[PDB]
């Protein structure tokens, strides 16, 4: 048996090397971005945005963020999904983005995920898996984004309940807001200090 | 074969989040321990990237950005295999790389290093491993470069790489170095890794028999991702 | 002190003229043994080069040929001391160097290697050692390059150097390499040298404490020339 | 005690790196060449030319040649010269050149050297020390050029007489010729084979 | 997979042409160095031999020449695999062998050695490796024999073998010996090979588990030929 | 990675063990020989003959020779040939022979090969690859046979031009002769000494 | 010679700020990483102390405070050289020392250790190194003493020393111990230093040949400060 | 090359052994103190004072402080100063002091430093280099004291701008106050915790 | 620098007075222990010998006594440095030597050894070390010779030497031998010295690079005398 290749920080240019287009490096014709919504994608569109703060309360402007989620019916556009249900044919479920070099805000245009089966016949509340990469971060930090308008479901969510410090569970719940007609979920990530966001070893 | 969950990541084979030797990590490392969870479909699934989207020169960093001529530097080919911890090849995994040019300079206004920019070098590439987990790209050997950890800190030559395979749990980003580079022994970032054997796992080996005469040198570098265990009894994943 | 002749060159510390491993030597090596002679003024004398003739950038290969911008590649400083076999410093000796650019390409229409040319790099420099036999020049680390000995032969990165010191008997031309370069172990030219200790005598050592932050790396390389013996009895040189 | 730095071939570009000017590499303002004659230099001017052939009889077009000689009075422009005599103030005594990439001929414009003292009160016949560098030559090859019009002196020369094979002594004697008004000494160097030039370990 | 050229033959893993210890080589070895060339279709191609031409006993030296009875000597089976330097099996390669009989005598009026001739032994065989590069033939263990290098020179027992595979560049002829034979240590021919590890690469190993009871002993011997590199970028072969 | 099996001399009986039929050892029903011409083979028949001399100028009578060539259209009867052109179905392209125990002459009855593509869109002059095996030869000696009536093509041949000693290129050119009605190309191989045949490391 | 900046302090050759083994450090160590800066005149300059100010007995701790008689204890002489990391002697550097008396008691109302006070011992001295970086002072060998880290913690015998040399970057305060003292192996303070070789760098060696008969013993102790690199190209210090 | 002598804490008596006079140990006739102002010293006199707090917010009463600064014209009374300008002949530029065993306040009587040249033709805002020694501090802590009435200059200061966390830059700026007629700059040092003072590795 | 006394002679690095293995010592060795004394001016002072008195051939034993021709034997040059135990060179010290000729015969009617006398060899020389403590003389290599300790006792080849330097305390007489001489291992006189390292301290080393072609061989031999300690406090010498 072999050992996993050891992780290393993405470095100060991770948000540039993995998003060349946005760094004015036009090498690829087809570029990956933070827009998971295609014209025929099903589900209610939502905007997921926030900031990542260090131990001083300062937003990181060199962070690279990726999210993984299921479609509107809680099915993953993945061959590994064993639900026997058909997945939205117009949904990649994955997206990548960086933060604005100035403001520090990051965001994704996606769909609100449907409930996904949990272990032992349980049901997980709607969530989006998110990972953080950046200078100073030796191993990508895994976390989940739940939605505050899903209070009923979050209460019965297996992963949230596996966190024995009930007070930290809330750091994983994003807040719903409505800018005109668009639904926005604010999700701020605090890597260190008070209200430090919960991070998982998946 | 009914697959179960991915084997547990061995935290001892990876650098800790807090590594005072690497200064930037002091404020960007959680003070709380990582909460381990039993895996669900969310962790064992991952996106698929169709080969149709990839351009013909996406894995050729020597030509995918050459305008007037060729980039300046050492022509090198890098190939290897991506397997899971149990030896199984990882098929159609997205491997993305980025690096500096021959001067150790990255193509971005942020990098103010005096090392000269190369108008014919981009420093970005990507590929999908084949059915044997094999991957191959061509590039210019990146030059080492200074950075401020301690004023006179220098990164050995390296190429940053990222992988998205079959499971989100396999998501991994790292850096590989070149055999013989003396800066390898003094790097605070590489030294965040606990064991000497794991540090060496990030060193690409000179593959002399695969050098292409009067053209390019070659380095062999294999990557190992976490693997899934098979289930023969209860399948509680669902 | 009345100086006598230079100590005998130790043929065992040098490559033989005939080295079949290095093909070109097969037809350019005398079949007759070298005729050793007792030294005369002709052998113990040598020319003098006034510092007035040297330009301000003769020892700076990074700038002595830069036109529009800087050459592409690894900024490195190389320094060291030139002593005679008895430890005495060699003063005001002419040290001349020439090398390829970062691609392993030499600035000449003869070199048709696909490695890219650098419009801002010449590859030639020279200097005079000081009163302590000290020398220092700046350049771009040369890249290895293919050549035809066996079709897939590759020279490790190197810088060619020449010295004209106090005696014609000291005339010497050689090549030095960089610590850690894996091609060093496979080079037929370097292997023409009999002993392992002499081969290592041509390897410049990384001098980390002398790296210049956010600027250049540094290599330490000392050169040893033949030395003269002192005469305390008969002086038959004349 | 230290060992001498090991020699290595000058390589295929030695005649380019040590004569940049002639390879169209204008890095130096003052360049070294094959002209040892300055306007005020004393002695009779002469032209020394020839070719270097390999073991096949083919002229090397990538050879680098240097010569070291005394002035017209047999005194070396060197602090190591202990003759107590003054040296020609307008003579470097050293020169460097390559062969024509086409013809293969090399040459120097210099002065005919005066006799130099030999060991133990002896006298050496006029000569010029010459060294050969080139691809395939692991260690610079040392040799001497004597002049055929100095038969009387060459006969009593210590170095020439130290060569026990009297038949090889002639490979060190150049031939005088007169092109119009200029005196030329032809000196061909044969590295291998018949009439192989004598090489010294000095 | 688009194949490129064969990897360069490593001259150090082979005996030089000039080996004064083996006298006959003194006048049959070029004085000039071999000229290495970049490969073309001429070097990467080779003939094909259809199995239809091979007789049923071509690989059975015990019976392919037996007239009145069986040849005298040790019944041995020799098998092994033929792979290229990268581990790939060599399919349908022509393997031809020839040897002396149990007395060390070759079937030819030239061989005047007093060792007795065997009327029922020819000493010639041939076969084609299968899809796994596997080969197998049966024969009589050849006896050592004297020859004149130094009057009392003796060749250890050996079987001469030849191979024609996929590329002309792979053309190879050699000799293999039997484990334990003490003459192996004193053979000038075997000692023309530089390394000890390469010398041992020519020794067939006793394969006891594959002995056939009350019948024949068995030796295992693997052969490695040069391999081709794959091309993923420019294909200049044509 | 494995190392190539080390070469060894074919030995004093190589021309016997690999040509049993001609040594009166009738073990094989179908025997390999020096006749590459079949009744339906295309191209002009030619006879290739010569001798192999050692360093003393004496012909070897124990040498084993093999040749590899393309058909009349420059296509190799090999699956490795990637020209996309069809090959002469009645041509093996390979042949083997020894020298006459008395005279010392070796020969092959074959066809004159058509031009074969060289590297980088170039074109090679017609040639036949030949290898020499024999007692005293530790590694099969590779060489090529070109034809003198192909002067125009040989001049532009890549391999011939890779030989920097233009004087040695001729050792690879066979001479055309016509015995009555048959075309014969004389090709003598000199392993050592003057006019030593060029040998390749392919 | 135009001097550049001081070589980077090697953080690995020094104790970290946070060392839980040494309790007081837990609350007096920054949680943030030290910010490394490129040097300016502020860092490469330092004050000068004229010898005129120093008294005749400033470097003699045996007599500079003796009132009625001599202090009780072991008469020892301590000398050594102060060099920079490149071997250059540090000239006219202010070396100040302070220590406890033979009982391990410091002259101050704060020290309530039962070890007896010596009315004829002060425990303070200072000197300027000479042109060779040489320094020499005389004193009483300090006795070990208890302190509260863990109730039964004991400092091995030591002398505190401070240096102000040519550059503020060289400012250094430390402690040296005496060869053979067994408390050296158990000291939490000395163990804050990572490497064993650096710990030994703080041990004064018995210098028997320099003992003064019927008078005093002697210890040799050398100090190494950071050194400046010379500049031969751009001088950005200003 | 040698390694730097390893640092060690000054220990509980550092402020006593390096300031014997103030500990009633009269061994030296001439004692070093915290008064850098001599009668003929140029520049405006100022008083620099503050406290050093540990991670609990408690002032250290066993700390030893030293400062290094330039004269009123930004020139250091050091042979290492290469400005070619003359330095105030009545200024040592260095001073040392401890904290009051009771109050915990430390102070220096000095002059406000003039601007000093920075690297690459830049200009540094007026500052005073300060180092902290004490029990529990394994290596002297380096820091700088800037002045709040120099807002314009501090904004362009190279060192201050090298601190990427703009919020920490202020921990290096002392506050000007005026007690009657004397100018006082309050500078409190916080070794650990909130508003932790920035420390340099120079 | 105010000099104090010479460091104590280390009796363990010297042969004892009583050495029964060397018979003559049995009756010429005090039975009482040596009385050690503190040094005075009498012990730290010594005579001065002006170079004016020395002849041009005093250090050339090959010519200082040659009458009709040259002495028979091996032409050897012996040189080295005289330093004090602290590395300081001993300037203008009188070094006197005496030896036997090539037969092992001393020039005196007392020596009745059958080894032949050389009419052109004296066997006596002397010199003054220079400012670097350097000395050099030429002679004939002395031959070993029999003596009666045990009837068949043989002294290895040796040269007796004496030194008068700066202090009477440094007065020393000894013998040095030549590297490789097998009699060295069996000599009772040399074995009076306790340690093996001190015995080797008396062996002159072949200095091949300093051989003079077609003339003489050379041996390197360094001598170490006791050194003075410097005084920085009380100076009780007076
Ligand atoms: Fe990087
Ligand atoms: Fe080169
Ligand atoms: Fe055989
Ligand atoms: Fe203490």
């Amino acid at each position: 048996e072999l050992k996993e290749t050891p992780s290393q920080t993405g470095g100060p240019y991770v948000h540039i090397g993995l998003l060349p287009k946005q760094a004015n490096i036009e090498v690829f014709e087809h570029n990956l971005d933070n827009n998971l919504v295609q014209d025929n994608t099903q589900g209610q569109r939502i905007r997921l945005e926030g900031q990542v703060f260090d131990g001083l309360g300062l937003p990181l402007r060199d962070v690279l963020i990726e999210i993984w989620q299921a479609d509107t019916n809680g099915v993953y556009p993945s061959q590994a999904d064993t639900q026997g249900k058909q997945v939205d044919p117009n949904f990649l479920g994955w997206g990548r983005t960086g933060a604005d070099f100035g403001t520090g805000f990051w965001s994704f245009n996606t769909i609100k995920p449907g409930a996904v089966p949990g272990r032992k016949g349980s049901t997980q509340a709607p969530h989006i898996s998110l990972i953080i990469f950046a200078r100073g971060i030796n191993i990508g930090l895994h976390t989940r984004v739940y939605f505050d308008d899903e209070a009923e479901a979050n209460a019965k969510d297996p992963v949230l309940n596996s966190i024995e410090w009930a007070t930290r569970r809330q750091t994983l719940v994003a807040k719903r807001e409505e800018r005109d007609g668009e639904v926005v979920y604010r999700f701020d990530i605090r890597i260190q200090g008070e209200n430090e966001t919960v991070f998982f070893d998946i | 074969i009914i697959w179960g969950a991915y084997a547990q990541r061995n935290t001892e084979d990876h650098p800790p989040a807090y590594a005072p030797g690497y200064k930037t990590s002091v404020l960007r490392s959680p003070k709380n321990a990582l909460i381990s969870i039993a895996e669900t479909l969310s962790e064992v699934t991952a996106p698929h990237f169709s080969a149709d989207k990839f351009g013909p020169k996406d894995n050729d960093l020597i030509l995918n950005y050459a305008k007037d001529g060729l980039p300046i530097g050492e022509r090198v080919i890098v190939h290897g295999y991506v397997r899971d911890q149990f030896g199984r090849p990882v098929k159609n995994a997205l491997v993305e790389v980025w690096q500096a040019n021959a001067s150790g300079r990255y193509r971005h206004p942020n990098d103010q290093y005096i090392g000269a920019m190369d108008p014919n070098f981009g420093g970005c590439g990507r590929m999908l491993t084949d059915d044997n987990g094999y991957y191959v790209f061509r590039t210019i050997k990146p030059g080492p470069y200074p950075w401020r950890n301690r004023i006179n800190e220098w990164r050995p030559a390296h190429i940053h790489f990222s992988l998205i395979a079959d499971g989100w749990a396999q998501r991994l980003i790292s850096q590989f170095y070149f055999e013989g580079d003396t800066l390898i022994d003094s790097c605070p970032i590489l030294k965040t890794i606990p064991s000497e054997q794991q540090r060496r796992a990030l060193i690409a080996l000179e593959d002399k028999s695969n050098f292409i005469e009067a053209d390019s040198r070659c380095y062999r570098f294999d990557i190992t991702l976490r693997g899934r265990r098979a289930t023969y009894f209860e399948n509680d994943l669902t």
